[PDB]
RNA sequence: AGACCUGAGUGUGGCAGGACUACCCGCCGAACUUAAGCAUAUUACUCAGCGGAGGAAAAGAAAACAACCGUGAUUCUCUCAGUGAGCGGCGAGCGAAGAGGGAACGAACUCGUUGCCGAAUCGGGUCUUACAAGGCCUUGAGUUGUGGCAC
RNA sequence: CCAAAGAAGGUGUUAGCCCAUUGAGCCAUAAACCUGAGCGCCUCAUGAACAAGCGAGUAGCACUGUUUGGGAAUGCAGUGUCAAGUUGGCAGGUAUUUGUCUGCCAAAGUUAAAUACAGAGUAGGAAGACCGAUAGCGAACAAGUAGCGUGAGCGA
C-alpha cells in the first residue's frame, strides 16, 4: 500500500508463491530453485 | 495451469499410488460419520469446476451413502397382487446414490444451499460423495453476482426437487431432441400434455 | 337435442324398446372388440378381413416430408393456369408456364387429353405424361 | 347386433372423466375469447410502453427446411454473424438497435445471405437512431425535426420497413425449343436416379 | 468450392442450383499427460495387456481389451499405446 | 363433481328387510341409515350430471352465415315482410327507408327524437316503449328483468355519431361494416325494420358485392 | 516457547423444523377394472404414501434437427396423428417426433478451464448526513487462490 | 318534461322524471411504479479518442431391474468394468467390422414472457338459455353446528 500510495504521487524481488504461480514458474523455466511441503493434505 | 496435473491425477484412479491414496482414505472415511464438515474439499479441483469458491459462505460436507440394490420394504418380503410386482430384491431406486447424498445433506441441515456434490471414494459398503453448499445469509454470498442467484427462495431445497446436476441426471435431462422427448420439461408435463382431453370450442 | 330422441317416444313403454326377454344388461358381448377370434370371428370375417396378422417390413421413424409427392394428370393441368392464358396458348406458339412444387405437386402423370398446351415444370414425370405432352406441343422441364 | 361398422380405437380407456372419485385430466378452451382480447391489449400497451420502437424485431428471412418445404419461405429468428459484418453492423450493437441476432445460422448460399443483407441494409436506412443527449447530437442520430416525427411500426411481424418476404417470380409464358421439342425428359430423370440408386451394385459388380 | 448442384430432383448432384458458399495439436496437454504417466506407472489393465503383447498374444491382448473397454476402437488404440510404450 | 356423492355410504345387503341402496354411515343423526348416492334418494347424485365439456358452442360454414344475412337484408326491403314480422311502418315514406346522412350530427337525444317522429319511425318506437314489462317466469329471478320488442333499427357508416341515439329506448344501432344476423332476423325471423343513412346505403353493393362483381 | 491442522467449549450475529399443498417438482406406488376366463398386457408410469418450492413451477441457450434452396435456446397452441410410424398373449389395447401456421420474444448471460496478471478480493472496525459497490485501518479470512482482463 | 344519463337496485301494486346509482370534473397522497434510461448538488464508478486449451469413476461397455411407441435395447438405477482427446468425442430410430459425409461439443451454473391452477389462498371485479328450500355446496338458518363413535371418523 505504501509503495502504491508513493508511486502515485513493480514490487521488488521476492520469491513465487502460490500454487498457480509457482506452478507457472516452473513450466516457463523461470524458477532456478523449487522448494515443496512434504506433508500437504 | 497446475490445475491440469491435479486433474490429469485423478483420471488415474486405478494407478497405484491413487490405490493407495484412496485406501487409506476409505479407511479413515469408514471410521468417520455418516455426515462430516470439512474445512476445505478433499479435490480442490472438482470442487471449483462444480462452483466452489475458496469465499466465506461457502462449506462443504462429505456424506456417506450405502451401497447396493433397494430391497423393496414389504413385510416379511411379501408381494400382493400381479406377479409382476411381486420383486424384492431386485428391484433398483430410480434416483442415484448422488442425488439421495445431497438430498440427506439437505434436509439434515435446512439452513444452507446445497448447490452441487462429486465422487471422492467408495468402498464395497460405501459410497463418499463431498456435497457444496452455500449459507444464503452470508453478505459475502448476498453481494455477489455469480452466487447470489441462490438467495432466491425459489432455490430452497432445490436438492429434494432433483434440480441440481445428479438429479437431472437421473431425470434423463442430459438428453434433448428425440433421446428425451417424452421426458421433457418432465415426465408428468408430457404425460399431461399427452393425456389430456382437448376441447376445442367450437369442435 | 333431446326432445328429438326415441326416449321421449318411449315414455311409458317401460322396457325402452329392448325388450322383455332380453334385457338391455351391461356387456352381454364383452367390451370393446373382445372375442373377435371367440364368439365375434363371423362379424370380423366378414366384414373386416385381414385385421389379424402382420404384413410387410418395417420402417422405423416414418418421416412424411422426405415422401412428399403429390400428383396430377395432364387433363386436369388447366386448373394450374390463369383464365385468360389459356387462351392465349396453342402448339407452336408462346405457352403459358406451370410450376408444379409452387401449386404443391411433385409428378406430373398423364392421364386423359391434354386441353391447354403448356411448358410444365415439374420434380417427377411419368413416361406416357412426357411423351403425350411433348405430341402436344409442350414441354417439361425438371425442377428441384 | 354389431353388423357393419369400423373397427372402433376411441382410446378413452383412462380415468380422463372428473367424477366423484377422479380429478379427471381435460382442458377445455371457455376462455379462448378472453385470453385473445387479454393478448390484444398487451401488445397496445407494450406498443404504447416502447413508442416509437417498433413492436417486433427485425428478422431475417430463411427458407423453410424439407424437400416438402423448400419452395416457401418465412422469417427466421436473427440474423447471422456474416450477414450484419457485411452490412457493417456490429452484433452487439445490433442487438440494442432492434435487430434480432442468430450466431447459430450457418449461411450456406449467396442468395439467402444477400437477401438479408438487404434487408438489413433497407432497415439501417430507415432507422431512426434517437441521441442519447438532446442537447449533443453525435454522427449517425437523429436531429429534432426527426425525433418529433416519430411513428410507430406495429405491424404484426415487424417488417413494415423492409416489407414482407420475397418469394422468386413466376416464370413469364414462352416457346417450346427446339431440345426441349425433342428429347425425353422422362429418359435423363430415370437415369440419373438409376445412377443414384444402383451406385453400389454397380461399384461392385465393376470392382469384381 | 462444392460441387454445384443439378437443379434436378434426382441424380448425384441433386438439388434446387444456388451458388454455394465454402465451409467456414495438443501439445502441452500432452506433456501434462506424459508427465502424469510416468508418475503413476501403468494401470493394472495396462499391465496385463503389456504381459499379453510380450508373449506375442496379439489377439488375446485385443479381445482383452475390447472386454474392459467395451468398444473396438478403443481397444485398438490402447493396444497399440502399449506396443508403443513397450518399444521404449 | 363432489355434489350427492359426499357420503361413505355402503349398502346394507340383503339379510335385512331394507331395499339394496347405499346408506349413510354412523348414528345419531337424522340422516343415519337413509339412501345414498342414487339419483332417486333424497341428498344424492343427479343422473348424468351436468358437464362443462359440452358443446356449447357451433361452428358455421362462411358462405353460409354470409347467405343468411343477404337474405335477411332482402326480406327488409319487402314491406310486406316487415310488417309481417310485427313492425309499425304504415306511416314510413319509403321501404327501404334511406335518411340524410347528418343525423350522425346530432348531440342531444331530442334531435334524435325530432328526426324519429319526422320520418315516422316513432310508431315503432312506441310499440317497443308500451310492450315494456317484467318476464313471466324464473328468468326475472335471473339478471333478466324485463322484456320488450325489437323496434327499428338504424344504421350507421361508421361508428361515429351515435351519441344522440343512445339513450334512445327502443332504436338500435348498427354500422354497415359488421352487418349482425342476430339483429337482421331476431328470433330468426326476418323482416326487420331497417333506417338507413345515405352512406351506409351506397356501401352496399361493395360490402356484399352484386351477382356478377 | 511457539506454529499449523485436526477437533472441542463459550460469547456474539443469524438461519432450519410448523402451516398451506389447487396447479408444479422429486421419489414411491396399487388394486378394482379391461382382455367376455387369466398370468404378459390394461387400468397406470394413475389412486393411496414420503419429501420440496412458487406466483406459477419446471424447462431453457444445442454433444438440437434434418438430409433441405436447409432450420436454429426454452415453453405453449393448432396441426402432424388414433398415425399404410411403431409397441402389443401383434390380442385386448397402446402410441409419439421432425417439418408447417401461430402465442411469446429487447434474450441472453456466469463459472471452471486455457494465458496475462497475482490480494488488485472478502469480512470487521471507523470517517464521509452513508451496517456506501467510497476513503483509512485491520491477520481476521484468503496464495490448498479471491479478484481483474482477453477471445 | 330529462336523456352524452331508458341500465337491472330501493320505495306499501308494474317508476326514465320518489330515492340511490354514473358523466364531465374537484381534493388529498409514506414508499414503490411511470416519465429526454424524469430533474439538480455532493460522492463514486464508468464509456469513447488520443499462444494454449474447453468440466472422469464421467461417457461408454457387461449383467440385472425398471421405464418408453423406441423395435439386436428410449431414458434411468444397482454392481462390475471403465475411455478418448478435436490425427478427438457425441448424434445421424436393424446388431457388427470398415471409410466417407452431416450436425453438434455432454459429464458447473443463472435466466422474463407466452403455459397450469383438475377440491388452494389475499384484495377487488364481471357474468350465466344453471338450481330455486327433498333442488342448488353437507351447510339460503348461532353448519362442519346439534347429535353419534374409545378412536380414526361420521354428520343432520
Ligand atoms: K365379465
Ligand atoms: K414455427
Ligand atoms: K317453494
Ligand atoms: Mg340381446
Ligand atoms: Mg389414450
Ligand atoms: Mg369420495
Ligand atoms: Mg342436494
Ligand atoms: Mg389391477
Ligand atoms: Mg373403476
Ligand atoms: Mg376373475
Ligand atoms: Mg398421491
Ligand atoms: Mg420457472
Ligand atoms: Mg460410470
Ligand atoms: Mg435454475
Ligand atoms: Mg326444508
Ligand atoms: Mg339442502
Ligand atoms: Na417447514
Ligand atoms: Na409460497
Ligand atoms: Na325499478
Ligand atoms: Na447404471
Amino acid at each position: 500500500r505504501e509503495r502504491l500510495q508513493k508511486v502515485a504521487e513493480k514490487a521488488p524481488l521476492a520469491v513465487v508463491t502460490g500454487l498457480q504461480e509457482v506452478t507457472r514458474a516452473i513450466e516457463k523455466k523461470q524458477a532456478r530453485m523449487v522448494v515443496i511441503a512434504n506433508n500437504v493434505d | 495451469g497446475a490445475f491440469m496435473y491435479l486433474n490429469e491425477l485423478w483420471k488415474k484412479k486405478s494407478s497405484d499410488v491413487m490405490r493407495f491414496i484412496q485406501r487409506i482414505r476409505s479407511w479413515e472415511f469408514r471410521h468417520q460419520h455418516t455426515v462430516v464438515r470439512l474445512r476445505r474439499p478433499t479435490r480442490p479441483e472438482k470442487a471449483r469446476m462444480l462452483g466452489y469458491k475458496t469465499k466465506q459462505g461457502f462449506c462443504v460436507f462429505r456424506v456417506r451413502v450405502r451401497r447396493g440394490g433397494r430391497k423393496r420394504p414389504v413385510h416379511k418380503g411379501i408381494t400382493y397382487g400381479k406377479p409382476k410386482t411381486s420383486g424384492v430384491l431386485g428391484m433398483k431406486l430410480n434416483k442415484n446414490n448422488q442425488a439421495v447424498a445431497e438430498q440427506r445433506l439437505g434436509k439434515r441441515f435446512g439452513n444452507l444451499r446445497v448447490l452441487n456434490s462429486y465422487w471422492v471414494n467408495m468402498d464395497s459398503t460405501f459410497k463418499w460423495y463431498e456435497v457444496i453448499a452455500v449459507d444464503p445469509m452470508c453478505k459475502t454470498i448476498r453481494r455477489d453476482p455469480r452466487i447470489n442467484w441462490i438467495v432466491n427462495s425459489v432455490h430452497k431445497h432445490r436438492e429434494q426437487r432433483g434440480l441440481t446436476s445428479a438429479g437431472r441426471k437421473h431425470r434423463g435431462l442430459r438428453h434433448k431432441g428425440h433421446k428425451a422427448s417424452k421426458l421433457r420439461p418432465s415426465y408428468r408435463a408430457a404425460w399431461r400434455r399427452n393425456n389430456r382431453i382437448v376441447f376445442l370450442r367450437k369442435r | 337435442p333431446t326432445r328429438f330422441k326415441k326416449c321421449r317416444h318411449q315414455r311409458g313403454s317401460t322396457f325402452c324398446g329392448y325388450g322383455r326377454v332380453g334385457k338391455h344388461r351391461k356387456h352381454e358381448s364383452g367390451r370393446g372388440n373382445a372375442g373377435g377370434m371367440h364368439h365375434h370371428r363371423i362379424n370380423f370375417d366378414k366384414y373386416h378381413p385381414g385385421y389379424f396378422g402382420k404384413l410387410g417390413m418395417d420402417h422405423y421413424h416414418r418421416k412424411k416430408n422426405p415422401m412428399w409427392k403429390p400428383t396430377i394428370n395432364l387433363n386436369n393441368l388447366s386448373r394450374l393456369i390463369a383464365a385468360e392464358e389459356a387462351a392465349k396458348a396453342a402448339k407452336g406458339g408462346t405457352l403459358p408456364v406451370v410450376d408444379l412444387q409452387s401449386s404443391g405437386y411433385a409428378k406430373l402423370l398423364g392421364n386423359g387429353h391434354i386441353q391447354v398446351p403448356c411448358i410444365v415444370k415439374a420434380r417427377y414425370v411419368s413416361k406416357l405424361a412426357d411423351k403425350k405432352i411433348r405430341k402436344a406441343g409442350g414441354a417439361v422441364v425438371l425442377q428441384a | 347386433p354389431k353388423g357393419n361398422n369400423a373397427i372402433p380405437h376411441v382410446h378413452q380407456k383412462k380415468h380422463w372423466n372428473p367424477c366423484s372419485s377422479q380429478k379427471g385430466n381435460v382442458k377445455v378452451f371457455l376462455n379462448q375469447p378472453a385470453q385473445k382480447h387479454r393478448r390484444r391489449r398487451l401488445r397496445l400497451l407494450k406498443a404504447k410502453k416502447v413508442f416509437p420502437r417498433p413492436l417486433k424485431a427485425l428478422r431475417p428471412q430463411v427458407n423453410c427446411p424439407t424437400v416438402r418445404h423448400n419452395m416457401k419461405r418465412r422469417l427466421g429468428r436473427g440474423f447471422s454473424p456474416a450477414e450484419l459484418k457485411a452490412a457493417g453492423l456490429n452484433p452487439q450493437y445490433a442487438a440494442t438497435i432492434g435487430i434480432r441476432v442468430d450466431s447459430r445460422r450457418k449461411n450456406k448460399s449467396e442468395e439467402g445471405m444477400n437477401v438479408n443483407v438487404q434487408r438489413l441494409k433497407t432497415y439501417m436506412s430507415k432507422l431512426v437512431l434517437f441521441p442519447m443527449n438532446h442537447k449533443k447530437v453525435q454522427k449517425g442520430e437523429a436531429s429534432e425535426e426527426e425525433v418529433k416525427a416519430a411513428t410507430q411500426d406495429r405491424s404484426r411481424f415487424g417488417d413494415a420497413a423492409v416489407g414482407a418476404v420475397v418469394y422468386p417470380s413466376a416464370e413469364a409464358p414462352r416457346a417450346v425449343s427446339a431440345e426441349e421439342k425433342s428429347m425425353c425428359v422422362y429418359a435423363f430423370l430415370k437415369k440419373n436416379h438409376s445412377a443414384v440408386r444402383f451406385f453400389g451394385t454397380r461399384s461392385s459388380r465393376a470392382a469384381r | 468450392a462444392p460441387t454445384p448442384r443439378t437443379g434436378i430432383i434426382a441424380g448425384f448432384n441433386k438439388g434446387h442450383v444456388t451458388t454455394r458458399r465454402p465451409r467456414q495439436p495438443h501439445k502441452h496437454l500432452r506433456a501434462v499427460k506424459a508427465i502424469i504417466a510416468d508418475l503413476v506407472g501403468l494401470s493394472p489393465l495396462e499391465k496385463r495387456v503389456q504381459e499379453f503383447l510380450r508373449v506375442g498374444k496379439e489377439k488375446r491382448a485385443l479381445k482383452y481389451c475390447k472386454k474392459r473397454l467395451g468398444d473396438f476402437t478403443a481397444a485398438k488404440k490402447k493396444r497399440s499405446k502399449m506396443e508403443e510404450a513397450l518399444r521404449h | 363433481r363432489l355434489s350427492g356423492m359426499n357420503h361413505s355410504a355402503h349398502s346394507w345387503g340383503t339379510g335385512r328387510a331394507v331395499a339394496r341402496i347405499p346408506r349413510i354411515s354412523g348414528g345419531g343423526t337424522s340422516t343415519s341409515g337413509a339412501g345414498a348416492f342414487g339419483n332417486m334418494c333424497r341428498g344424492g347424485r343427479m343422473f348424468a350430471p351436468t358437464k362443462i365439456f359440452r358443446r356449447w358452442h357451433r361452428k358455421i360454414n362462411l358462405h353460409q352465415k354470409r347467405f343468411a344475412v343477404v337474405s335477411a337484408l332482402a326480406a327488409s326491403s319487402v314491406p310486406s315482410l316487415v310488417m309481417s314480422r310485427g313492425h309499425q311502418i304504415g306511416n314510413v315514406p319509403e321501404v327501404p327507408l334511406v335518411v340524410e346522412d347528418s343525423i350522425q350530427g346530432y348531440e342531444k337525444t331530442k334531435e334524435a327524437m325530432a328526426f324519429l317522429k319526422a320520418i315516422a319511425a316513432i310508431d315503432d318506437v312506441n310499440r317497443v316503449n308500451d310492450s315494456r314489462e317484467i318476464r313471466a317466469g324464473r328468468g326475472k329471478m335471473r339478471n333478466r328483468r324485463y322484456v320488450a320488442r325489437r323496434g327499428p333499427m338504424l344504421v350507421m357508416p361508421n361508428n361515429k355519431g351515435t351519441r344522440a341515439f343512445r339513450n334512445i329506448f327502443g332504436l338500435d344501432l348498427a354500422n354497415v361494416s359488421a352487418l349482425n344476423l342476430l339483429h337482421l332476423a331476431p328470433g330468426g325471423h326476418v323482416g326487420r325494420f331497417v333506417i338507413w343513412t345515405q352512406s351506409a346505403f351506397e356501401q352496399l353493393d361493395k360490402i356484399f358485392g352484386t351477382f356478377t362483381e
